[PDB]
């Protein structure tokens, strides 16, 4: 008399971890953008 | 006599190489840098760039 169906317990823990990226731009080139404007001499550099 | 059996290069196979597109005004334009770049891809590595 030892058999007894045995019974177990596991646990496990999640592991963190982290997944980054990169990107940039000029301050003066985002300005730009903004204006909204139908020439006023300024095409080619927006 | 002899004929001249004339060749077609777009008939021909190398043609999937190339892309041809004409530029009638090049030779004119064709005084200045033309400068464009393509692009590059990258992976996104874990920490901080």
């Amino acid at each position: 008399p030892a058999d007894q169906p045995v019974h177990n317990y596991m646990i496990k823990r999640l592991d963190r971890r982290s997944l980054n990226a990169a990107f940039s731009i000029a301050v003066e080139a985002l300005g730009l953008i903004s204006g909204e404007n139908l020439h006023i001499s300024s095409a080619m550099r927006l | 006599c002899s004929t001249l059996s004339l060749v077609r290069f777009l008939e021909l196979g190398l043609s999937v190489a190339c892309v041809c597109t004409k530029f009638p005004e090049l030779s004119y334009v064709a005084e200045g840098t033309i400068q464009f770049e393509v692009q590059q891809p990258m992976i996104a590595r874990d920490g901080p760039h």
